[PDB]
RNA sequence: AGUUGGUGGGGUAAAGGCCUACCAAGGCGACGAUCCGUAACUGGUCUGAGAGGAUGAUCAGUCACACUGGAACUGAGACAC
RNA sequence: AAGCGCGCGUAGGUGGUUCAGCAAGUUGGAUGUGAAAUCCCCGGGCUCAACCUGGGAACUGCAUCCAAAACUACUGAGCUAGAGUACGGUAGAGGGUGGUGGAAUUUCCUGUGUAGCGGUGAAAUGCGUAGAUAUAGGAAGGAACACCAGUGGCGAAGGCGACCACCUGGACUGAUACUGACACUGAGGUGCGAAAGCGUGGGGAGCAAACAGGAUUAGAUACCCUGGUAGUCCACGCCGUAAACGAUGUCGACUAGCCGUUGGGAUCGAUCUUAGUGGCGCAGCUAACGCGAUAAGUCGACCGCCUGGGGAGUACGGC
RNA sequence: UUACCACGGAGUGAUUCAUGACUGGGGUGAAGUCGUAACAAGGUAGCCGUAGGGGAACCUGCGGCUGGAUC
RNA sequence: AGAAGGUGCGCCGGCUAGGGUGAAGGAUUUACUCCGUAAGCUCUGGCUGGUCGAAGAUACCAGGCCGCUGCGACUGUUUA
């Protein structure tokens, strides 16, 4: 019953990915801008756009690089399930520092490198690669 | 098993805001009518478990309901309780 | 059913149903009470990449016991190896 | 090996989207403690080692203060994408109580008529001159509902086909208006649940466990034939099981296409769009078969269940 | 002399061990006796639940499934 | 099932709680009426001492109980 509305974001990202396509629509929040935003400074994205009118759309535009998809692997880490925390010294690495584990602080939404930069560790949301 | 004319009279009877048909009292006061109307058709037809089945859907409706207006406002569910009648 | 709380009093080195006389009907329990079986606990030890699993010889800390069941005396301290 | 037969629902678990607050969870810091020994690092002594020994590190924990506010929790105010309500229509073996039809079987009565009927792989038992089968007319009674009929429909599942009346549940379909998260799942509990079976009382045409007789056979407590009782039917009550099966839990969101079909809508026989019901098939998945928008693909929430084959879904105990 | 109380008595229950004439199934054994139920359309297609019957595998009725061959 | 088994019980004081009847008073329907009554009489209790005997349900009165089995379901009837 979309007890979840961020693995819903990850899944749609990877399910279009898969299928060749260019641009994913979905229902938006504030913490999905964040992690678009955070993927967009990170190069996994094209670009994302938020809509306006009370009900606004979220579309992402992919990337491809090459004849295989540039994100390969994205995987969600904290549930409404299990709910996972994290401190600094304890921050994931995924692939060993070749990719992003995208982490909630309070400092906002960031990724792993800029976790440890100001060191402040969070709730660990996904991994993507 | 109630009628057009029953359902208008009915919700003009509870009807809070001049004109609103899904607030909560006039759905309670419409399963309320419905199964105290449906009780004498069940004294006579014991073997319809069919629409049994149906009553106690709507049974469960009206508790549903009646559990988040009492969430919602005592006020208003002390009253609704009153001029309907029912325990609880 | 002194069972749970209150009051007056007693008692203790000291708080306290610890005890007593009244007043009330309370307290615990599927977050496992009660009952049955088994067992001193820990620092540690052995295995394992780790997470875990098994386990409390020797050494150190605490507890309990001293043929079996009770009781007190003396004493700063014992219910006394 | 392993999805409860199917629903509803209690405790619990989880929660669409905006602001604002709080600081329980979360994060960072400081202080106290975390006995010594032991394990680890750098050393020092016994000719080496084991062994002893100095300093450090560790003891991943707990507690108290300070700071932060992204997420979860809590509080106040919102919103309409989830859920529901009001209004016209559509289809349907959905359920219950009565009444009424036609075909056929059987039994009884009566007319004509005379030597076979029936059944089989071939026979026989059985029925016939105490007049059978066939044939014509009349009467009684019970049960099932040809043709329509369909990869068709409805129902939570089990299941539901003659026609009509009465009572009654749900689903599809279109626009507007309304409530404003009222949701999902669900240990326990609560109900519904084929057939066979059980109790009390009716009814009894056909079929037919048990049973009798005839065949077949080495035997035949079977398959085949002739009969035939419970039962199958009705009312009320119980029983709780099935290869109760898609051997596939419920709910939600995404992912190339082609051919049908049942209801309903739109736009101009064509195109589009919903809710079902079928056939292929790209990715993907799988041990393979195969699944493939009605996933067994990509993911979330909750529940049930499995841990070699027998013994055994058995024994004992409870209900 | 009173109060408290150990040992010890009396009555009636619960639970748990060992054992018991005699009985019921199970498993493991070897060139034993009777049949041939399943696997092929296994020679009456097999299984599932329930009822009756029979030396035994099993047979028959009622409902269900395909995890059934020919077509 | 009164299963089995157990504890108390006499007499004299102290304190204490209830019920019935019932003057005076009050009311109005003024009379074979309603409420209610101090004393007296009468019936139920509670917790606290003391005291005698060998023994307090002291006499008469007044169930013995339990465990396995056969038969018949039971209450009833029958050979004056
Ligand atoms: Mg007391
Ligand atoms: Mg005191
Ligand atoms: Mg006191
Ligand atoms: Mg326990
Ligand atoms: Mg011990
Ligand atoms: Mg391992
Ligand atoms: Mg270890
Ligand atoms: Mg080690
Ligand atoms: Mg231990
Ligand atoms: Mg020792
Ligand atoms: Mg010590
Ligand atoms: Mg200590
Ligand atoms: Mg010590
Ligand atoms: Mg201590
Ligand atoms: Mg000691
Ligand atoms: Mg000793
Ligand atoms: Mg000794
Ligand atoms: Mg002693
Ligand atoms: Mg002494
Ligand atoms: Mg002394
Ligand atoms: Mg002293
Ligand atoms: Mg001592
Ligand atoms: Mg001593
Ligand atoms: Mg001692
Ligand atoms: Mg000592
Ligand atoms: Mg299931
Ligand atoms: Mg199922
Ligand atoms: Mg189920
Ligand atoms: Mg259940
Ligand atoms: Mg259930
Ligand atoms: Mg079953
Ligand atoms: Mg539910
Ligand atoms: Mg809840
Ligand atoms: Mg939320
Ligand atoms: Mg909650
Ligand atoms: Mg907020
Ligand atoms: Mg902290
Ligand atoms: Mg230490
Ligand atoms: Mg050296
Ligand atoms: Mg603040
Ligand atoms: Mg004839
Ligand atoms: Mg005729
Ligand atoms: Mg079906
Ligand atoms: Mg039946
Ligand atoms: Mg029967
Ligand atoms: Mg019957
Ligand atoms: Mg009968
Ligand atoms: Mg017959
Ligand atoms: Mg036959
Ligand atoms: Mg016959
Ligand atoms: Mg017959
Ligand atoms: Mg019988
Ligand atoms: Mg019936
Ligand atoms: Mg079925
Ligand atoms: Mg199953
Ligand atoms: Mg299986
Ligand atoms: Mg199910
Ligand atoms: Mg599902
Ligand atoms: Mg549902
Ligand atoms: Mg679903
Ligand atoms: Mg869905
Ligand atoms: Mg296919
Ligand atoms: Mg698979
Ligand atoms: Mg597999
Ligand atoms: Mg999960
Ligand atoms: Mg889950
Ligand atoms: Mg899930
Ligand atoms: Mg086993
Ligand atoms: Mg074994
Ligand atoms: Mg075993
Ligand atoms: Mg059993
Ligand atoms: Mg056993
Ligand atoms: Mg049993
Ligand atoms: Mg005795
Ligand atoms: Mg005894
Ligand atoms: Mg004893
Ligand atoms: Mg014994
Ligand atoms: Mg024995
Ligand atoms: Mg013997
Ligand atoms: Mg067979
Ligand atoms: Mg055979
Ligand atoms: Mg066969
Ligand atoms: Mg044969
Ligand atoms: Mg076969
Ligand atoms: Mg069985
Ligand atoms: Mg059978
Ligand atoms: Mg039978
Ligand atoms: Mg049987
Ligand atoms: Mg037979
Ligand atoms: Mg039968
Ligand atoms: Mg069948
Ligand atoms: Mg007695
Ligand atoms: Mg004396
Ligand atoms: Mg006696
Ligand atoms: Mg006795
Ligand atoms: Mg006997
Ligand atoms: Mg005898
Ligand atoms: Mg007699
Ligand atoms: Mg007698
Ligand atoms: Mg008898
Ligand atoms: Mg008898
Ligand atoms: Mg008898
Ligand atoms: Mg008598
Ligand atoms: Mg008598
Ligand atoms: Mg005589």
């Amino acid at each position: 019953s979309m007890q979840d509305p961020l693995a819903d974001m990850l899944t749609r990202i990877r399910n279009a990915q898969m299928a060749e396509k260019t641009v994913v629509s979905m229902p938006s929040s504030k913490l999905k801008a964040a992690v678009a935003k955070v993927l967009k400074d990170e190069g996994y994205i094209a670009d994302f756009q938020i809509s306006s009118e009370v009900k606004p759309q979220l579309s992402i535009e992919l990337k491809y690089f090459e004849g295989k998809p540039v994100i390969e692997e994205v995987k969600r880490i904290s549930r409404p399930g299990l709910r996972q925390y994290k401190s600094v010294e304890q921050l994931p690495k995924v692939r060993g520092g070749l990719g992003v584990s995208i982490v909630s602080t309070n400092k906002g939404v960031m990724t792993d490198r800029a976790a440890r930069a100001a060191g402040v560790g969070g709730e660990v949301l996904c991994t993507v690669f | 098993a109630l009628s057009v004319e029953e359902k208008a009279q009915i919700v003009n009877e509870y009807k809070q805001a001049e004109g609103d048909t899904g607030s909560p009292e006039v759905q309670v006061a419409l399963l309320s009518a419905n199964i105290n109307k449906l009780q004498d058709h069940f004294k006579a037809n014991g073997k319809d478990h069919h629409s049994r089945r149906g009553l106690i859907r709507m049974v469960n409706q009206r508790r549903k309901l009646l559990d988040y207006l009492k969430g919602k406002d005592v006020s208003r569910y002390t009253a609704l309780i009153g001029r309907l009648g029912l325990r609880r």
